């Protein structure tokens, strides 16, 4: 604040300190799902890793 | 009676691969044919299920 010097009005204006906040939330569930029949896993998949997991 | 040459009839067998999601089952033999045994628990029906296939 600010006041004149040698001023007969000698009151001081008090200041204020206000803190703030904001909230972070978990809200989503990302996923990738696959399904393979027994025949598809026996006679169709050669390398499980590079053919299923990596994609 | 049947009289046949070796090349008359052909058989082929394949043991199914136990998947990753199933509890590791055993593997039996029926006259030299390898059979896959697989057990799964049905919580909804509160009972065990077994399957032996080829």
């Amino acid at each position: 604040n600010r006041r004149d010097l040698r001023d007969p009005d000698r009151t001081v204006i008090a200041s204020e300190l206000v803190e703030h906040s904001f909230g972070v939330t978990l809200d989503k569930h990302v996923y990738a799902a696959l399904k393979f029949t027994d025949e598809q896993r026996t006679l169709d998949i050669r390398d499980y890793t590079k053919q299923v997991l990596m994609p | 009676a049947y009289l046949w040459h070796r090349t008359a009839f052909i058989l082929a067998y394949r043991t199914p691969v136990v998947p990753e999601g199933a509890k590791a089952g055993a593997s039996f033999s029926a006259n030299g044919v390898a059979l896959r045994w697989l057990a799964d628990y049905d919580y909804s029906q509160l009972g065990d299920r077994t399957l032996l296939d080829v």
